[PDB]
């Protein structure tokens, strides 16, 4: 799904999830896992600000 | 510092602490299910007291397939490195 | 070299070289806080007390503006001298830069976080370094901060606060490490809240009585988190007495 | 100012006339001699500039500018033997001679005394630059940067010279010390006020100001290793330096003048630092991390004080060593890994424990710690404009947080973290390298000991 | 993805967990544990398969109620203190190779050893690549499951960067 | 080593030692220590220098500017006249700096020196340190980084203008 | 078309371990470490450093203070104020009106 | 009390209602999902293990991320304009009439 | 030595251009012991004050 | 990362010793120079404006 048609200027890039790289399965092998990416999966395109030194996510108990 | 017969007595000692287990019947190769007649909660119960007595965490991936002591010996011996 | 910028910032005599050891303590504390480099948590403590500090530092520059502006000088023996009365400005810019140090409410995330490092850098963050240095900088201007009751209320409150919340957080903390480093958030009001009575050198005598037990409380807590494998929850500790 | 032109000048015979496997070693043993000599450039007086001749002439803001110049040669011809080394050898002696006529034309630039020698020189500086990055770029659209870099520069620079010459003709000279005496106010017109903005363009281009910067990070993510070396360090220089000299013939409109600038600046600097944050090219954050160290030179000439004008003095110089430091680490894991992409290698202090400590020297003095001239310079300016206005220091303030961020977050994402798995081919530091990077740090640091000789004219 | 049976079984497992966390004192947690056993054995024989799916979703929601907010985790899982406090020190073994011959010569034992390991590597990889070809579909492989080797002298497809990965504790 | 008149000292008055106690103070035995252990063998290792450096003893001299016409008697854009005008007028600035620099660390020293008491007994320092600041503002403030004699002369103009008008409405 | 393939990127480590970067003929990385070194560090650095700490009296700046100091002394011995706000004499400045 | 989801704290997987009715489309769906992945493991697999490869294995994913990535504007510089331009115009003002202290500023 | 006989280019030029600079002064010296600041009378075995 | 930290340190010792005992060696036997008035009717040379002994050989040589 790509992003909206604006003069954004996404082109086709895909449209993905808004959440953390924090909420990925810590346990599964990850090719990358101190990003949990596999290798040639369509990253976020805000992944430099998902990174888990950065903006979080995750479910709250509250 | 650890080794595979260590291991392997900690592992035991934990089973033969637990009632629903006949320590008679028991050996490293007893299958949970098909040779102690436990159930699938029992299982998960094991495997947390395993992750108590080594203090470190079994993922419910992994833990899932280990059905036997043996397996377990196996799988700690395999995380910590332990060769000998 | 964290203990040197500490002495640097103790004994200097001018705002240029106080600014070294500021500066000096912070970045230390950047370096010892995310000392297991290859763990992302760690990282990112470490660069979360650069950040609440950098924005203490804010206070820190606009003192050292007006005090230039207004009064010729970087020199403490100056300012002391010319005892500016409209000293509103650079007093709640050195309150700024204290709130950024010593963790007071509003930029105070950042001293339970630091328990990312490792055990003996607690006790000397928390005792003889850093976190008191934001407490100093404001007993180093008390010839100022005694003049102006607008300064003396807005540190009185602001360690009140503080003093308060930390301690109400620490109240329910499981890990061994963060209960002590909440106590010092809250000792660190207290502090604060000695200079909001203006009383710079008992909030000076808290100084020193805090580092000897503080610091050994931590090195307490490192006894048991040794002796237990790097276990840290209470929940987990208990008949340790014997 | 002979005696550094031409031996600038025989370093091309001696470059061409060389042994084919010495053209490395003779260029850099004696443009390091040339350097040494450079210091003789320090004999400067409390009251009068040191005044050659009719042609040429040093003040305590030409010297340092002069010093960093031919102190980045040679650094330059370390940074680029090694990608270099597949070159056939006459390719490589032509690279090495634009180089030596990139230093000609620059030194010769700042110590001019009229200004359409300056002009002139301040031209020709584009054609060596230009040459440099489309004949020895790596990419496709080094070819677009060079049209960037050289349009963005005429658009303003011919402007430029029509002012020059009408100055001229009203005033009866350009040479820098008659117009000091001869000087006259500016009094309001429209006609003054597009005489301010020719008189200014150009040099605001250069540094480049806050709208018109598009063009520097096209140039780096294109330009070679020296490219981007000198660029960052001298070229974009010019420029301040221009408005340092050219703003003495331009009150008191600047007054009024000023201000658009200056919020383009102030605002700039906070923009460029924050996309920095978001930056994924590690040469494109560098570039950015300069539009916003420049934007502080900007206001600090603008607001014409005493304290700015040492402050943007101290910061070019130690913006130049910095930045230059930082293509430099920057291109070290580049030839190892051949991307720029920033998160494309991570935790290499692991794997390469000296290079990360070059790296956090580097954003040490990038983010201003305390007492490197890096912060002497950013403090003085942040002094001077607080008295400017008080509202600044809000903004000044905001801006040192933004760049402790970024510079630490550069440090965190290349030095930190693990080691990306399928990276197999770090090899270790080489000799070149490692004294590559100290010979941009130590004399950094050692200029603490002495800041005075880089503070300028109005120390 | 995850069958309803490992659902049930994983949410046994991290209620008890949470519910130690609560209790802290050991007769106290074994006292509650037992109570908590005992609701997931009164409906362990619903075969009603919508009502079974109706009962855990409300047991998850009796769970995110009464979660603790601040549960035990242990030191090297993730989220825990010790988690990734190791890595630094893991350096990948490809690095020796560009160790100088005078370090090398510091332990000549070892270096021949490792010698041997990379002719094992370089003589099994063209029957691990072959093995792999032979056992994927026309597809690719539709699951990230690795075979084991089949014959004797073969090694298992792709071991070395599990075989010599790092030690948890590499220094 | 410097003039007493102008970086004064006060006379120092030191009390005497007055022991209301029969134990033994260490600061007085650390101090013959001191003596001992470190003023000598410092003192021993300067004399053999100051000998050495008393075999060839060579002078330096502080240079003396001559006075040059101001810029008020420089003819309009009279280059050569304005030139030694102006470059008079920058040493005068930059003596006028340390002029100030003076008087601020003669209130400096004050300060410290009166301790509790400075608030009262730095007075005069104040008022002379006061007085300069005055008079140096006066001079040189907002002149702007492009400054010179000619700059310099319009803001006295300016002023004078502004004291010729208030006298007169008085 | 018909084109070359492109090179592998080569180890100066693999032929020459004692390699230092500069050159994969070993003679000539060594005399070009020794350049850099010696002319970079040992001159440029430690001379040039020693020279710029004794320059004599860079920019008038001690000269400046001995004369204020003389100037200071003889202004107080004849009780004259130490600056005066005026920089130029108001005999020689003939104002308008 | 129900879990009200924001931008910055998701729903919680154990409470979203689309995970407990997995039908044979979802299914399928997730088999293609897994295949995909699977393919891309193999691919990097057979280069990250291959013994003789020394380099970096290029990731297509990467280089489109970097390559898309690298493909309000007078308000502010209005806004700032004003409040400085506002403040320098009272304090000129203040200056002009005496009743600015300036006491002892001989630095700028 | 056609070995190293380049070397000296580099240094040749400095000498060049520190001899050209020196015969640049001789041109300029319109003001010397002329200038109201500086202007003396001459020593007895001077020619002129500078050079 | 050992051998180029020892190079560095060779090289600036290289010319930093001898440096540093050249200065001592000045400073203890030559000394700086003394302030004097200038003598009614001399002329002193523009580097017997300045007091160290490298400093006046600085301006003597170069400047
Ligand atoms: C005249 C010409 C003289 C030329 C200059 C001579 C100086 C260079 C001498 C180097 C000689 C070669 C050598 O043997 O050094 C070995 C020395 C130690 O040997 P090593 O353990 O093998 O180091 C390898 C690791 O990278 C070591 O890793 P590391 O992290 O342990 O050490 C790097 C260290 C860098 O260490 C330092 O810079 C010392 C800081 C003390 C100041 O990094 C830091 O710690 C940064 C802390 C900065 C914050 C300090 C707080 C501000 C205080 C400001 C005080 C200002 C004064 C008032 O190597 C280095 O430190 C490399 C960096 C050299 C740069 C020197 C810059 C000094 C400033
Ligand atoms: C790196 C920068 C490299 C740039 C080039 C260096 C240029 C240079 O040499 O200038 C330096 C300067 C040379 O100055 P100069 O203009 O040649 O002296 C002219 C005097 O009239 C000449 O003085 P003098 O005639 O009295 O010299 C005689 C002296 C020999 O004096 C020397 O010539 C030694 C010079 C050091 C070697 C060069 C390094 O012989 C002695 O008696 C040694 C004293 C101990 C006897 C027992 O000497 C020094 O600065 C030596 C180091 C500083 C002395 C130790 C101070 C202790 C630290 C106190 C402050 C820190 C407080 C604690 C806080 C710690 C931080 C947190
Ligand atoms: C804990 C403290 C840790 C801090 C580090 C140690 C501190 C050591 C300080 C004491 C050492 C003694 C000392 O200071 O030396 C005396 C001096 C400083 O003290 P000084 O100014 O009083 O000089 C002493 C000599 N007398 C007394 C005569 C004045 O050192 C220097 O001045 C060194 C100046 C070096 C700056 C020039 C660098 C050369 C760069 C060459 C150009 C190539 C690069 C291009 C540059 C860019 C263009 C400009
Ligand atoms: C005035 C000028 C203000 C300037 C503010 C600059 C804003 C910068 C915001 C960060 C920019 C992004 C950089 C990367 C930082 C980041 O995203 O990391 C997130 C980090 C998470 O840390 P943590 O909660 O411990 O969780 C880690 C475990 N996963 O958490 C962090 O480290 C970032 C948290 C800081 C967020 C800023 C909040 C500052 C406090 C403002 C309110 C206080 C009011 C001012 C003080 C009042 C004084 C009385
Ligand atoms: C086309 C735009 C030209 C603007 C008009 C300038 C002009 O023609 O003014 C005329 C004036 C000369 O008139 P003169 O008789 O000599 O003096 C009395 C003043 N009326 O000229 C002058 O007094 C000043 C002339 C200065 C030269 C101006 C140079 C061109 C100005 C336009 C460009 C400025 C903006 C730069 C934009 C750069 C883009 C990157
Ligand atoms: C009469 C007016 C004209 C005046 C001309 C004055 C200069 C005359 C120079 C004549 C000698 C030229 O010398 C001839 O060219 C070059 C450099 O010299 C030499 O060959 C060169 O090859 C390579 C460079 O490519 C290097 O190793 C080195 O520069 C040199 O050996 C030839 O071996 C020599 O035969
Ligand atoms: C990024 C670019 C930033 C651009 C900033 C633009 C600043 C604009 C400044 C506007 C002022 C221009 O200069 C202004 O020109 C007019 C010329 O008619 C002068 O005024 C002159 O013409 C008008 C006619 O309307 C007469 O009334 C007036 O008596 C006469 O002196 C003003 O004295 C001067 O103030
Ligand atoms: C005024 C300051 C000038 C400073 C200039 C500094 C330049 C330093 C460059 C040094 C590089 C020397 O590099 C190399 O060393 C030796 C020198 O005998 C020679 O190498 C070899 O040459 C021939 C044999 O082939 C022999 O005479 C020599 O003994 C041998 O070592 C090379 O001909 C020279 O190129
Ligand atoms: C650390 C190495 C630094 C290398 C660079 C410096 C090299 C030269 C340094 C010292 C040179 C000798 O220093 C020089 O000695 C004599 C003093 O004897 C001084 O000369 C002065 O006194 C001597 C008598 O003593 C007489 O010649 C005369 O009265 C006067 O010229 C010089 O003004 C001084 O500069
Ligand atoms: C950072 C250091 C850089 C070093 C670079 C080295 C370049 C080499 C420069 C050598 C220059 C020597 O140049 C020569 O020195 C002698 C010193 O006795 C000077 O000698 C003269 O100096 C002054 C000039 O008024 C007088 O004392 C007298 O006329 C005479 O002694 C000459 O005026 C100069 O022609």
């Amino acid at each position: 799904e790509p992003y909206p048609d604006d003069g954004t200027g996404y082109g086709d890039y895909p449209k993905l999830p808004d959440r953390s790289q924090q909420e990925r399965d810590p346990w599964y092998d990850w090719d990358h896992p101190d990003l949990r990416l596999n290798w040639g999966e369509p990253m976020h395109w805000d992944l430099d600000m998902y990174i888990r030194n950065r903006v979080d996510t995750s479910p709250t108990p509250v | 510092p650890l080794t595979l017969e260590g291991i392997k007595d900690r592992v035991l000692y934990v089973l033969k602490l637990y009632d629903k287990i006949d320590p008679e019947k028991l050996s490293v190769n007893s299958h949970f299910m098909k040779d102690l007649g436990l159930d699938s909660l029992d299982q998960v119960e094991i495997i947390m007291a395993m992750e108590d007595e080594f203090g470190f965490e079994i993922p419910d991936i992994d833990a899932e397939k280990l059905m036997c002591p043996q397996e377990i010996v196996d799988y700690i011996a395999d995380k910590k490195d332990v060769y000998e | 070299l964290f203990l040197i910028t500490m002495l640097i910032l103790v004994t200097a005599n001018n705002l240029f070289q106080l600014f070294i050891g500021w500066e000096g303590v912070g970045i230390m504390s950047f370096l010892l806080i995310g000392w297991w480099y290859g763990r992302a948590d760690a990282n990112t403590a470490a660069l979360q007390a650069i950040l609440y500090n950098r924005i203490g530092d804010i206070g820190f520059i606009l003192a050292m503006a007006w005090f230039l502006t207004n009064l010729n000088t970087w020199d403490l023996q100056q300012i002391f001298m010319l005892n500016p009365s409209d000293s509103n400005m650079p007093l709640i810019g050195l309150a700024l830069a204290a709130t950024g140090k010593s963790a007071q409410f509003g930029l105070h995330p950042w001293l339970p976080s630091a328990m990312e490092g490792p055990t003996p850098v607690s006790a000397l963050l928390h005792s003889s370094t850093m976190v008191v240095a934001g407490i100093f900088l404001l007993i180093r201007f008390y010839p100022l901060t005694e003049n102006n009751k607008y300064i003396q209320s807005i540190t009185l409150c602001l360690g009140a606060i503080t003093t308060l919340f930390t301690a109400m957080c620490a109240l329910t903390q499981n890990d061994i490490k963060k209960i002590i480093a909440f106590s010092t958030s809250s000792q660190l009001g207290l502090m604060m809240v000695t200079i909001g009575i203006n009383q710079p050198y008992l909030a000076f005598l808290h100084i020193c009585t805090h580092a000897f037990f503080k610091a050994m409380l931590f090195m307490c807590s490192g006894s048991i988190i040794h002796s237990l494998n790097d276990e840290q929850d209470i929940r987990k500790m208990g008949g340790l007495f014997k | 100012m002979l005696k550094y032109i031409i031996p600038t000048i025989m370093l091309m015979p001696l470059t061409w006339l060389s042994k084919n496997n010495m053209i490395w070693v003779n260029s850099t043993a004696h443009s390091l001699l040339i350097s040494f000599t450079s210091l003789l450039l320090m004999n400067q007086f409390g009251d009068n500039s040191l005044n050659f001749s009719l042609l040429f002439f040093s003040d305590s803001l030409s010297t340092p500018l002069l010093i960093l110049t031919m102190w980045l040669l040679p650094l330059m011809l370390m940074a680029s033997q090694h990608h270099l080394s597949k070159e056939n050898l006459t390719r490589k002696k032509l690279f090495i001679t634009m180089l030596i006529s990139l230093q000609l034309f620059l030194i010769m630039t700042f110590t001019a005394m009229e200004l359409i020698l300056f002009y002139i020189l301040f031209e020709a500086t584009l054609v060596p630059t230009l040459i440099i990055i489309t004949r020895w770029g790596n990419q496709t659209e080094r070819l677009n940067a060079g049209l960037y870099f050289l349009f963005y520069t005429l658009a303003g620079s011919l402007p430029l010279l029509v002012a020059l010459i009408y100055i001229q003709n009203t005033v009866g000279s350009l040479n820098f010390l008659m117009l000091q005496y001869w000087v006259q106010p500016v009094h309001n017109s429209w006609s003054n006020v597009f005489m301010w903005l020719a008189c200014m363009m150009a040099f605001m281009v250069k540094m480049p100001l806050y709208g018109l910067h598009l063009w520097l990070p096209k140039a780096h993510v294109e330009a070679p290793i020296a490219g981007s070396m000198v660029l960052a360090a001298v070229l974009l220089k010019l420029g301040g330096y221009g408005m340092l000299r050219i703003t003495l013939i331009l009150n008191p409109m600047t007054d009024f003048m000023a201000y658009p600038f200056i919020m383009l600046s102030l605002w700039g600097m906070i923009m460029t630092s924050s996309i920095c944050l978001r930056q994924t090219d590690l040469k494109s954050l560098i570039a950015y991390s300069s539009v916003s160290h420049m934007a502080l030179v900007i206001v600090a000439i603008l607001i014409q004080t005493p304290w700015s004008y040492m402050g943007a003095t101290a910061l070019m110089i130690a913006h130049g060593l910095t930045s230059s430091m930082l293509f430099c680490l920057a291109n070290s894991n580049y030839e190892r890994i051949h991307s720029r992409t920033m998160i494309l290698a991570r935790g290499l202090q692991t794997l390469l424990p000296l290079m990360a400590t070059w790296w956090l020297l580097a954003s040490l003095t990038n983010l201003a710690l305390p007492p490197t001239i890096n912060l002497i310079g950013e403090l003085f300016v942040v002094m001077s404009t607080f008295s400017w206005s008080n509202i600044t220091i809000i903004l000044m303030g905001v801006n040192m947080v933004i760049t402790a961020l970024y510079s630490l977050y550069m440090l965190i994402m290349t030095q930190r973290g693990k080691y990306t798995y399928h990276i197999n081919n770090i090899s270790p530091s080489f000799t070149r390298e490692n004294a590559l990077m100290s010979l941009h740090i130590l004399p950094l640091l050692l200029l603490t000991l002495n800041p005075k000789i880089i503070l300028g004219p109005l120390y | 993805y995850l069958t309803h049976q490992q659902k049930v079984l994983r949410l046994y497992k991290r209620a008890l967990r949470h519910l130690e966390s609560w209790c802290i004192h050991r007769d106290k947690y074994r006292y509650f544990a037992c109570l908590l056993r005992a609701r997931f054995d009164e409906h362990k024989n619903e075969k009603d398969m919508v009502k079974a799916t109706q009962l855990l979703r409300e047991a998850e929601e009796e769970f995110w109620h009464g979660q603790h907010p601040q549960p035990y985790i242990f030191p090297e899982s993730p989220g825990g203190t010790s988690y990734e406090r190791y890595e630094c020190y893991k350096v990948p073994e490809w690095c020796l190779d560009d160790w100088h011959p005078s370090e090398k010569a510091m332990y000549p034992d070892y270096f021949a050893k490792r010698e041997q390991w990379k002719k094992l590597r370089r003589e099994s990889w063209e029957r691990e690549v072959k093995q792999l070809q032979e056992e994927t579909p026309v597809g690719g492989p539709r699951t990230e499951a690795l075979p084991p080797a089949r014959k004797q002298g073969d090694l298992p497809p792709l071991w070395w960067h599990i075989v010599t990965r790092p030690r948890e504790r590499p220094m | 080593s410097w003039d007493k008149d102008v970086y004064p000292e006060p006379p120092r008055r030191t009390p005497a030692p007055s022991p209301q106690t029969s134990l033994p103070n260490p600061i007085t035995y650390l101090t013959k220590a001191f003596d001992l252990l470190v003023d000598r063998p410092v003192t021993l290792v300067r004399e053999f220098i100051e000998r050495q450096h008393a075999k060839n003893k060579y002078y330096y001299y502080h240079r003396e500017f001559r006075r040059v016409p101001d810029i008020t008697e420089c003819q309009e854009k009279d280059v050569l006249c304005m030139f030694e005008a102006e470059m008079q007028w920058r040493r005068d600035y930059k003596v006028d700096q340390e002029i100030v620099n003076i008087i601020q660390e003669r209130l400096k020293a004050c300060q410290q020196r009166e301790g509790e008491s400075h608030r009262q007994n730095c007075a005069k320092e104040l008022e002379q340190f006061t007085q300069v600041v005055k008079a140096y503002q006066d001079r040189y403030h907002d002149l702007g980084a492009h400054y010179s004699a000619r700059k310099c002369l319009a803001k006295q103009k300016q002023r004078m203008l502004a004291e010729r008008k208030a006298a007169k409405e008085a | 078309w018909q084109e070359d393939p492109e090179p592998e990127d080569e180890n100066l480590y693999e032929k020459n371990p004692d390699s230092h970067g500069y050159d994969k003929d070993p003679a000539v990385d060594i005399w070009n470490m020794r350049v850099v070194f010696f002319f970079g560090f040992s001159i440029v650095l430690v001379l040039g450093s020693t020279f710029v700490a004794y320059l004599p009296d860079y920019r008038m700046q001690e000269w400046a203070r001995r004369e204020a100091e003389r100037l200071v002394k003889y202004r107080e011995a004849h009780g004259l104020p130490i600056m005066e706000s005026n920089c130029f004499d108001p005999s020689k400045i003939q104002l308008p009106e | 009390p129900k879990y009200e989801a924001s931008r910055l704290s998701s729903l919680p997987t154990t409470l979203d209602p689309a995970e407990y009715d997995i039908s044979s489309e979802t299914r399928k769906a997730q088999a293609e999902r897994l295949a995909i992945r699977s393919r891309l493991k193999r691919e990097y697999q057979l280069q990250y293990y291959d013994p003789s490869r020394r380099g970096v294995i290029e990731d297509p994913a990467l280089v489109r991320w970097t390559y898309a990535r690298s493909a309000f504007g007078i308000g502010p510089l209005v806004f700032w304009y004003y409040v400085f331009k506002t403040d320098r115009d009272r304090k000129e003002k203040l200056i002009q009439e005496g009743k600015l202290d300036r006491t002892f500023n001989i630095s700028y | 030595v056609r070995d190293h006989w380049v070397h000296v280019l580099v240094p040749m030029g400095f000498v060049f251009g520190y001899y050209l600079d020196r015969k640049n002064d001789e041109k300029l010296t319109a003001f010397r012991n002329k200038s109201l600041l500086y202007k003396r009378e001459l020593k007895p075995n001077e020619e002129v004050t500078w050079k | 990362d050992k051998r180029f930290l020892k190079l560095l340190r060779f090289y600036i010792l290289l010319t930093g010793i001898p440096v540093a005992i050249g200065i001592t060696l000045i400073n203890v036997f030559i000394g700086e120079a003394e302030l004097a008035e200038i003598p009614e009717g001399y002329v002193p040379e523009h580097w017997e404006y300045f007091k160290h002994p490298i400093s006046r050989w600085i301006a003597r040589t170069f400047f």
